[PDB]
């Protein structure tokens, strides 16, 4: 295997780098927050309607009061998890009719009124590509009791005991809190998480942003329909991208295909003998006498009830890692959305500026807007500069020189400027630092003081 | 279900309904001849045991309690069924088997048996169904002179497989030179007699066994025995009995495309899922009869003792073994309000319930999110707080649990 | 307010009730006391019954143990998170939002509680909210100004410029502004004048 | 100050040998040993040990 590209950076004692221009990019990361809730009735699934059966399941004590417990505890803990991610918001806020956010564009990722659902364009794609097993939480005993075409495996698992119950917050309601935390991002930006909504316009919004990062607020209102179009763009790619390639939702492909996979080995568990003359109870009843029908019965009740627990061992280890998988999916709408992070590769990979949540099944997708410089240039610097005997240091800056004349500069982007006192200060003298250089600083009070 | 005297507020998931049925239903072929047990457990001689007769018994009612009249044995030794439970099921093919033995190898007549008939001259399959009958037979196989009629092969060149039978007689030879059929050195005959005679022990008496064989199969029920038959009933919860098989469910006409020789369709969990009658050439359904959860709703019982009962998942025009329909199964004894507020005991997709006294009862509702809300949004307008609160809050971590230790010598065993 | 700590005391005593409770099965057996086993039945026959209990009672305490192991995970989960907040809370101030309390985060205290641990977020939330009518840059002589730790505000006739979480107005000055560039690029500049010193 | 690491080591380990050990147990059976078993008994007696 190739480990990557080899690189080596051309590293010298007085050679930087700085970046000339930028690029607004956008990901997207997924992360399940809940499973499927299911409830188990042990006694028709070990014995069914078999009376002998149930009276010899009675002599294992609570062995079916703890499963039940169990189960019970996951499926609390699913709606738990749901409402801790997404019910971050007190109200219900709503994005004007005027849809001018400073030139960009987000009507992909707000919702659209003429469908029955309001969910977004992007909330529609997620939907459609997750596709998912029709789990029993819709009532389905009027479906199973019309025999029509074959019989489906839900059927058969709804007739041995196990039932799906459907989750407390509807896709509507998740759609809405999406929709609200959205709102709140385009019209106050980060206050909203922090106390009332405060209304700002997006392109102050946006310089507040770049003051986060580091970068001069000059820049962006001087490229903002750059930044417009580039945020545009990457919107657009993504849209493209998950129209296209449906694969980047494994992992809340894997939490339905698991719950599938062990419902379905559990009803194929009851085809086993587990040592007796047959899988069927009521073949052992009307087959064998009181006492080796007994024997027969009690040898399927162990297989089954192993079974059983071994269902319920794997669901709680199950709900332990989605449950961690929530909590990160929490902060992340905490951190991310609600403010601004300035966490390395936490809430995307670059620099990060804002963020928007979108709602997927089982799951939240996040789509992380961050800083990219783009274009560097090689340059000459020093630490500091000597000037009458006194070392200048820059204020917010780095020296840098293109050949002849020495600028002072801000480090995430190349904006050369004329050496001043104003954005320098004087520590000490030349006979400490290591690489001090001669130059030169202008004073504005004297041209005004002669003229 | 909570061993308690006192509940909080909540919902419990308590018990399970069922519909009970109300009709059993009796489903056997019209047979009416006798099977031919009279001319198999007597006779004058029976054959021997390398050339043990087969009968074959098909298409006749089988009575089972008739045979203890037949002959005087004890035990009616059957290894896959019951002897007392021939009666109610009821099977295809039925074989017998009848030869005499010497009491010494009665006990060789077994499945998983090796030795001297059970290697040579009458071996069981390992999987063998039936009951095996053997009786004492000293007044009629014996005689002073010695009864040499009855004969068993000492020796075979190999190990006789289940329900085989060898009637050649050739020279048997144990080394290099030709027998050429005289039994000189090295030259034995297979056959060798038993020589019964009244003086001997009880464990050398003479035994006659009659094994009868059960064909478990999947074929048409040819013969079976004395079952009422009962006429058809569908679309209702019934307990069915077709050639012997017992369940509970309703039956209904169906549209699967059975082969001609198919009798029965299975499920994934190994159940039946479609049955032909035997009677009436019609394939029907086995669909188990309506059943569910229930969910008990209250509040506390220091506040009341009313109760709503959720029946989960079932459409609710079909309930019995205010009412509302939600999405979680339907809801008795709560009233729907066009209402929302916060959610107090969550029953399903959207809906909770709540104790309020809007007379107080319990009321459902859709839960409300929040409080709407619109920002003024502009593009040249801003705001800027002017007062500010400190705020103090309060968050609760657990940290650590009990320690535990247990002895698992005192906790099972206890000195 | 505790209801967390409340449920860890809770789950611990009922697992064990259920342990107890669980020695009263019978699990196929006769008799589920061990010395009327002993003393009804021969040497067999009592290992056969004895065996049954021994099985039970083994499948039954290695099911508290698993369900042990697995609370454990989930205890030491809320335990790390706990020091987490102990180290970043109590003894800093932390940027991170809705970590430390809803609000912008300024101090915590630590009190001990039974199994457990709470933590008083003291927080900064702001009040009293007026609107205004703001701007990008400053127009003038040619120049465009941009604040430098600011914002620009406007009461209706004058043009200030304020901190961003407290309305503090000022008077706008090339001391509290820098100058990039002119007037032809910026949308929204307005037009005022910036006091010189 | 690397016991996490030898930890990871030492459970596998230990986790292991656990269950080659656990092959010497008869369980309630007569022997430990399948072949002794099936040498020692017929199908039935055989079939239940
Ligand atoms: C900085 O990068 C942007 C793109 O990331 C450059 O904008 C492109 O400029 C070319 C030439 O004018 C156009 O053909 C493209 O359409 C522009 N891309 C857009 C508008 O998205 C920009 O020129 C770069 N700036 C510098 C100084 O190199
Ligand atoms: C380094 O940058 C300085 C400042 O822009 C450049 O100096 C200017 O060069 C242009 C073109 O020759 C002249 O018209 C200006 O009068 C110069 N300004 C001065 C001297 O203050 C300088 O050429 C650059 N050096 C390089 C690129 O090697
Ligand atoms: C906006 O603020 C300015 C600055 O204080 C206000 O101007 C002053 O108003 C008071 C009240 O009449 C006068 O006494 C001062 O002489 C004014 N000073 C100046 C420099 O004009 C102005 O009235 C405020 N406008 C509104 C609509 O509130
Ligand atoms: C700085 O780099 C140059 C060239 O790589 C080298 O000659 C010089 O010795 C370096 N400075 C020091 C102090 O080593
Ligand atoms: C925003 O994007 C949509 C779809 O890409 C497009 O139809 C619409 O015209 C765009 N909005 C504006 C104002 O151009
Ligand atoms: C800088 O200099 C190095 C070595 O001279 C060269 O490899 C590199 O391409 C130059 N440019 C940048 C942008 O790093
Ligand atoms: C900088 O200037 C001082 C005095 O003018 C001189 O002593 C020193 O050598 C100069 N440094 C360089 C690198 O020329
Ligand atoms: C048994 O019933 C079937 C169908 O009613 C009929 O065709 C058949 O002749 C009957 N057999 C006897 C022996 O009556
Ligand atoms: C035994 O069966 C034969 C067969 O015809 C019968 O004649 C005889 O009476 C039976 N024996 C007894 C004791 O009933
Ligand atoms: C049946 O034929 C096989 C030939 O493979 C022979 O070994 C076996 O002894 C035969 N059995 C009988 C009962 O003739
Ligand atoms: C099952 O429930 C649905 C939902 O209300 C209803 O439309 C349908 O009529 C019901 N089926 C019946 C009553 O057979
Ligand atoms: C600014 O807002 C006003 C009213 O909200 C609107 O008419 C105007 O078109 C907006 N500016 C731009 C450049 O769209
Ligand atoms: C600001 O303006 C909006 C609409 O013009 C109004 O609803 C609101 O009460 C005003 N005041 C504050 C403090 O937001
Ligand atoms: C600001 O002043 C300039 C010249 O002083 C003028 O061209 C421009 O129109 C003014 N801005 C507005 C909004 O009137």
């Amino acid at each position: 295997m190739s480990l990557g590209a080899e690189n080596s950076v051309a590293y010298s004692n007085n050679s930087i780098a700085i970046p000339t221009n930028f690029t607004i990019s956008v990901t997207t990361e997924i992360l399940p927050v809940s499973m499927t809730k299911t409830s188990v009735d042990c006694t028709m699934y070990i014995c069914g309607d078999s009376t002998e059966c149930s009276n010899l399941l009675l002599q294992y004590g609570s062995f079916c009061t703890q499963l039940k417990r169990a189960l019970t505890g996951i499926a609390v803990e699913q709606d738990k998890n749901t409402q801790e991610v997404f019910a971050q918001v007190k109200q219900i806020y709503k994005t004007p009719p005027i849809k001018y956010f400073g030139g960009f564009n987000f009507s992909q990722i707000l919702p659209d009124p003429s469908k029955p659902s309001k969910r977004s364009f992007i909330e529609d794609l997620l939907f459609n590509k997750v596709t998912l097993a029709d789990a029993g939480f819709i009532k389905q005993y009027g479906d199973c009791l019309g025999d029509i075409a074959a019989r489906d495996l839900i059927c058969a698992q709804k007739f041995n005991g196990l039932t799906v119950l459907p989750p407390l917050l509807t896709d509507e309601m998740i759609a809405q809190y999406t929709s609200a935390l959205l709102a709140g991002t385009i019209t106050s930006g980060w206050t909203f998480g922090a106390g009332a909504a405060l209304q700002i316009p997006f392109a102050m919004q946006m310089a507040y942003r770049f003051n986060g990062i580091g970068v001069t607020q000059n820049v962006l209102y001087e490229n903002q329909k750059l930044i417009a179009n580039q945020f545009n763009s990457a919107i657009g790619k993504i849209q493209d991208s998950l129209s296209s390639t449906a694969s980047a939702l494994g992992k809340l492909q894997d939490v339905v295909n698991h719950n599938a996979q062990a419902l379905n080995t559990l009803v194929k568990q009851l085809s086993s003998k587990f040592g007796a003359i047959s899988s069927v109870l009521n073949d052992i009843l009307s087959r064998l006498d009181k006492v080796e029908a007994e024997v027969q019965i009690d040898r399927l009740i162990t297989g089954r009830l192993q079974s059983l627990q071994t269902y319920v061992t794997q669901q709680l280890i199950r709900a332990a890692e989605i449950r961690a998988s929530a909590n990160l999916a929490a902060t992340k709408m905490s951190e991310c959305v609600l403010g601004q992070s300035k966490r390395v590769d936490f809430c995307g990979k670059g620099y990060h500026l804002m963020s928007f949540p979108q709602s997927a099944p089982h799951g939240v997708v996040f789509l992380h807007v961050t800083y990219v410089p783009a274009q560097e240039k090689n340059f000459t610097t020093a630490p500091a500069i000597c000037h009458d005997g006194k070392a200048h240091f820059p204020r917010e800056g780095v020296f840098v020189s293109n050949g002849t004349h020495w600028f002072v500069t801000q480090r995430n982007f190349y904006e050369p400027q004329i050496i001043t006192t104003d954005n320098t200060f004087v520590s000490g003298n030349c006979d400490v630092v290591i690489g001090i250089v001669n130059n030169t600083v202008y004073d504005p009070l004297q041209p005004e003081l002669d003229s | 279900t909570l061993k308690s005297f006192t509940v909080e507020k909540g919902i419990y998931q308590t018990s399970n309904f069922r519909v009970q049925p109300t009709e059993s239903i009796v489903r056997f072929p019209n047979i009416t001849n006798l099977c031919p047990f009279h001319e198999v457990f007597n006779a004058t001689t029976f054959a021997s045991v390398y050339a043990w007769n087969r009968k074959r018994i098909s298409n006749c009612v089988a009575d089972y309690s008739v045979i203890y009249n037949f002959a005087p044995f004890f035990a009616f030794k059957c290894y896959g069924v019951s002897p007392t439970k021939l009666n109610d099921l009821c099977f295809t093919n039925v074989y017998a088997d009848s030869f005499v033995i010497r009491g010494n190898e009665v006990s060789q007549i077994a499945p998983g048996q090796t030795g001297n008939i059970a290697d040579y001259n009458y071996k069981l399959p390992d999987d063998f169904t039936g009951c095996v009958i053997a009786w004492n037979s000293n007044k009629l196989d014996s005689k002073p002179s010695g009864n040499y009629n009855y004969l068993y092969r000492l020796l075979r060149k190999s190990k006789l497989k289940p329900f085989e039978r060898d009637i050649s007689t050739e020279i048997y030879q144990a080394g290099n030179k030709p027998c050429n059929g005289v039994a000189g050195p090295n030259c034995y005959s297979p056959l060798q007699s038993y020589g019964f005679r009244p003086t001997y022990g009880v464990g050398h008496q003479p035994y006659r066994v009659v094994v009868l064989s059960f064909e478990l199969l999947h074929a048409p029920a040819t013969v079976c025995g004395p079952k009422k038959s009962t006429n058809l009933v569908k679309n209702k919860c019934v307990n069915f009995n077709f050639n012997g098989l017992t369940g509970t469910g309703v039956l209904t006409e169906s549209n699967k495309k059975f082969l001609p020789f198919q009798q029965f369709g299975r499920d994934i969990a190994d159940t039946t899922d479609a049955v032909r009658d035997p009677q009436t050439l019609e394939i029907l359904d086995i669909t188990p009869c309506s059943f569910g959860g229930v969910s008990v709703i209250t509040p506390g019982t220091n506040t009341s003792n009313q109760v709503a009962v959720l029946y989960q998942g079932v459409n609710c025009t079909e309930v019995p073994v205010n009412v509302f329909q939600t999405r979680a199964g339907c809801l008795i004894g709560a009233e729907y309000v066009n209402n929302s507020y916060e959610c107090d005991i969550p029953i399903g997709a959207g809906i909770c319930a709540s104790y309020q006294t809007q007379s107080q009862s319990i009321i459902a509702y859709t839960m409300s999110l929040g409080a709407e809300n619109s920002v003024a949004y502009s593009n040249n307008s801003i705001a800027i707080p002017t007062n500010f609160t400190i705020s103090v809050t309060t968050e609760i971590l657990p940290v650590s649990m009990t320690k535990t230790s247990v002895d698992c010598t005192m906790y099972i065993c206890g000195d």
